[PDB]
RNA sequence: AACUAAUCCUAGCCCUAGCCCUACAAAUAUAAUUAUACUAUUAUAUAAAUCAAAACAUUUAUAAAAGUAUUGGAGA
RNA sequence: UCUCCAGGCAUACGCGUAUAACAACUCGGAUAACCAUUGUUAGUUAAUCAGAAUAGGCAAUAAUCACACUAUAAAUCA
């Protein structure tokens, strides 16, 4: 869950639940070359590498055997026609390698006449 | 921005009203929604215009500029597919009318009466002849993406009609959060400490 | 069509809590294969489901807080969840 | 543009709208009613007729009070009118001489008094002036109460004029306690002085303390909208029967 | 450079209603037995409705008609115009 | 988690959420709904809403048979504290 | 009849009149915008001068009666 | 491949996408080639590298390969 308040902890509180998850996770081709078990994610910078691996374990029942993540800084070199820097969203790439001996593959998503010129065809005269 | 009988935000809309564009604005007279009598479907006649004196059934209204659409008059011939290797093909393009353009008719007798709003006993609004009082029925218009909701078949991922249909909440002193504990047997015994709010 | 949010209100609380996550599952293919398409510099074929996902899951949150609010305004009186 | 009401009747606006109309009327009309101060450093002209220079016929003549600076720790004391007067001097009471500029300060002094109400001897600063006023007024307690705010120049004064207005509503029993005849005599003793609770609560409160009691006065801890049902339910339901 | 283009076609009516009824009552104090006098028929700003001045004493009388009702900005603007204008009539 | 002294981390088991999953099985909702569907007309649930479908009956057949008392009002449903539960409607205490 | 350029009307404003006013989440005064402890927490004396007196010194504005009288290096 | 020149590599600091690939040839490089330019897409992976409890009781004798050996500028929580 992002862009949520989450309740603060004492000595002999309940454990932390979250009935409903606010984080959007999306699966990418590697752009670097990685083994095939690992697999890159774009995931909110919010979420901790603990979260992802409870999130497919729980969520998606994906089996995690390491996990390994980067931020990605946001280019802020481009500007409006107001000459405005204009900031990309920053994201973390999360580099998940598979438990279990699995592996993972990318799918292959998205698999007048010429002797008469100047004269119109129509005229028969 | 200068509406045009492109849609807004369309390619063809953003030549039309560039970032940099400050042209004199055109002044359109706001018409009320109670005011607006025209609607998509409306069998009209054109009080002036290319097609004067020709009745039409509406197909676009563009309200913002007072614009209404009617299919088959009005229609200039241009040339669509202009390219180097071909001169393009001729084809015939609506030009938008204005309100005032245009009157509706009342079906008994085909003529320009000017109407007046009111309700009906259903208490949908119709439109009412000044003269020769009359009640002009809404029309009926095919739905602009096509879909017929009787013929369109469920896909993966669509509900069937009865599941959406059935209705499974009940009444009760609990909140979703608690009711959830109660179908899976949460349990929690731990108690949070003494929070000062401030 | 996206789900209403009457036809969700219809549907019990445990319901609803069962449909977010599938709203969620089918939102992130989608976004997923989004992404891709990005990379691979082509158009999402459907976009419209996404559009269509989102707005269930908005209506679902909605329907949600509504049942949570009344109930606080009840036992509590208090019109905001957080103190002020 | 420009606005209606002037500065001075924007303060007014607020005072009849708000919390400030909440307030209670007592208080209002203490707020509202202006008593002068007695005059201490400036007497009224003798005549009331001049002969007007400029036309060289007898008008009417105006009286001109002297400025006085009292400081905040008058507030915190009980001084008789006495206050700081600042301005220009000149040397041997001749316009003639060099003027300098001269600060007059009354001989200040802190002495103890007791309060028979109160049953405790307060040590403060006071004048002589003040003492004097003690005795004219037939004690420090009747000082205190008798004298009207202005007059009084204390906000020590005017807190003890609260308690005290305050002891004397209540007939509390903390008054000379394990003394209940002794108790009795006083409040006789003072009996003039005896006002409604709600009145002396209010007595030289300050504009800052009695929003805030206002405030808090009317602060109420959100009702659960369950109860506020139950409650219309029943009576409707109980209507019906009827 | 000038215009390349002509200026739309402007028809004005002097037998309109304001330009019709305009002066009406002008005669108002000595037609009306001078319960009314024709100064009292001015509509303007208060402080100049039937009188004039300069505009050093246009201003000075505007400041005591609506000082209480004055910004504080525009008051002290117009003080500060004041002091200028006071010099400048009053010493050259 | 919370870092102890010596610049060590010590995550907090607590404090790491935990995902709960719904059982998607026999379940038969799903992102999209039918075209054939008609389209629901928004009716918010609210205090009275609730109350009514809930808590007028209960009392209403009590206050007519007369078994209606302050200290009842538990029973039709008043939460007298917020304490005690896991999810506390005020403050609010607990996550979506 | 050519180049460079030029062409335009609304972008808007000004003064009176009228009118007082009472118009998402998340994060924040710690290092503002840092989801929980640190470290207690806090504005303001005549407004002056410049300026005028051709310098400069007391001094120098900020409805009618009437710019009459007084005051003033009797001078601005 | 040949001819010749001889401060190179890491960290700090600063900079903040100038990085890399593709596509462009107008603008930027004080000219081209080519890009440092224009558009689009990608990127930098850390339990090891780096950053982010309390109250009492008690301490004489520098270092210099610390031994000898001296010296003066007087130099160590547990």
């Amino acid at each position: 869950a992002r862009n949520v308040l989450y309740p603060l902890y004492q000595l002999g509180g309940p454990q932390l639940r979250v009935f409903r998850t606010n984080f959007f996770i999306q699966l990418v081709r590697p752009g670097t070359a990685q083994p095939e078990d690992t697999v890159q994610f774009r995931i909110p910078m919010e979420m901790t590498r603990v979260d992802l691996r409870n999130y497919l374990e729980q969520i998606y029942n994906v089996p995690v055997a390491a996990v390994r993540t980067r931020v990605q800084h946001g280019s802020n070199r481009r500007r409006d026609h107001k000459n405005v820097r204009i900031k990309k969203p920053d994201y973390k790439v999360a580099y998940v390698q598979l438990a279990h001996g699995q592996t993972f593959t990318f799918p292959d998503l998205f698999p007048s006449d010429l002797r008469c010129p100047g004269i119109p065809s129509w005229f028969g005269l | 921005y200068r509406y045009g009988m492109s849609r807004p935000g369309s390619i063809a809309d953003k030549r039309k009203n560039p970032p940099w564009s400050r042209r004199r604005p055109v002044v359109v007279e706001p018409i009320s929604d109670e005011d607006w009598h025209l609607f998509c479907g409306d069998m009209v006649e054109i009080l002036e215009g290319k097609d004067a004196g020709k009745q039409g059934k509406v197909v676009q209204v563009v309200r913002q500029r007072n614009w209404v659409v009617l299919e088959g008059l009005n229609t200039h011939y241009r040339y669509i597919g202009r390219t180097k290797d071909h001169r393009g093909t001729m084809i015939a393009s609506e030009a938008p009318l204005l309100h005032h353009q245009v009157k509706l008719v009342d079906p008994v007798d085909r003529k320009p009466t000017e109407i007046q709003w009111r309700f009906t006993e259903a208490g949908e609004r119709v439109r009412v002849s000044t003269r020769s009082g009359r009640i002009i029925p809404k029309p009926e218009f095919p739905r602009a993406d096509g879909i017929v909701p009787e013929t369109w078949t469920d896909g993966p991922k669509d509900t069937s009609v009865e599941d959406a249909l059935e209705r499974t909440y009940v009444p009760r002193l609990k909140t979703l959060e608690e009711d959830v504990m109660e179908a899976m047997g949460i349990q929690e015994t731990r108690r949070f400490k003494k929070v000062y709010w401030y | 069509a996206s789900w209403t949010c009457q036809q969700l209100r219809n549907k019990s609380n445990e319901d609803l809590h069962k449909l977010w996550y599938v709203l969620l599952k089918e939102r992130n293919m989608l976004l997923t294969l989004e992404q891709e398409a990005k990379r691979q510099r082509l158009p999402m074929p459907s976009p419209e489901r996404l559009e269509k996902v989102v707005d269930s899951m908005d209506n679902v949150d909605k329907v949600v807080q509504e049942r949570e609010d009344a109930l606080r305004l009840l036992q509590t009186g208090q019109e905001k969840p957080r103190p002020g | 543009p420009l606005h209606r009401y002037p500065v001075h009747l924007w303060q007014k606006l607020r005072l009849r709208q708000g919390i400030c109309a909440r307030l209670p009327a007592h208080f209002l009309r203490s707020l509202e009613e202006e008593r002068t101060p007695t005059p201490v450093h400036y007497k009224p002209h003798g005549t009331k007729f001049k002969i007007n220079p400029k036309n060289g016929q007898r008008e009417r003549v105006e009286d001109v009070p002297i400025p006085v600076h009292y400081p905040p720790e008058s507030q915190q004391g009980l001084w008789g009118g006495e206050g700081l007067i600042l301005g220009y001097r000149y040397a041997n009471n001749d316009k003639l001489s060099k003027r300098v500029k001269k600060v007059w300060k009354p001989q200040l002094f802190t002495r103890e008094l007791y309060s028979e109400i109160l049953d405790k001897k307060f040590t403060v600063t006071v004048t002589m002036r003040t003492l004097d006023l003690i005795d004219e007024a037939y004690g420090f307690d009747f000082y205190i109460l008798k004298t009207p705010k202005e007059d009084l120049g204390s906000k020590f004064g005017m807190d003890l004029k609260r308690g005290m207005l305050l002891r004397l509503a209540r007939q509390d029993p903390h008054l000379h306690p394990e003394n209940p005849e002794r108790r009795a005599a006083i409040y006789d003793k003072y009996r003039s002085f005896v006002i409604p609770e709600a009145e002396a609560e209010w007595v030289g409160l300050t504009l800052e303390e009695a929003l805030e009691k206002q405030r808090l006065l009317e602060e109420k801890d959100p009702v659960p909208l369950f109860k506020v049902y139950v409650e219309e339910l029943v009576q409707r339901l109980q209507e019906q029967v009827l | 450079f000038v215009r390349l283009t002509l200026p739309p076609p402007k028809v004005v009516d002097r037998w309109n209603e304001k330009r019709a009824l305009f002066g009406v009552y002008d005669n108002i104090g000595i037609l009306g037995n001078f319960e009314k006098h024709p100064k009292e028929l001015i509509k303007g700003p208060v402080w100049l409705r039937g009188w004039r001045g300069n505009e050093l004493q246009r201003c000075v009388r505007k400041k005591k008609f609506v000082g209480n009702r004055m910004f504080i900005e525009d008051l002290h603007n117009l003080n500060k115009r004041i002091s200028y204008l006071y010099k400048h009539f009053n010493r050259h | 988690g919370i870092y102890t002294s010596d610049r060590k981390f010590v995550q907090i088991k607590e404090m790491v959420p935990e995902f709960v999953v719904p059982d998607l099985t026999g379940f038969k909702l799903k992102p999209y709904v039918n075209y054939r569907a008609p389209a629901g007309i928004d009716t918010p649930l609210t205090a009275k809403a609730l109350f009514q479908e809930t808590v007028a009956p209960a009392i209403e057949k009590d206050f007519k048979e007369g078994t209606f008392d302050a200290n009842n009002l538990e029973k039709y449903g008043f939460e007298p504290t917020q304490e005690g539960k896991l999810f506390q409607l005020y403050p609010k205490n607990f996550p979506r």
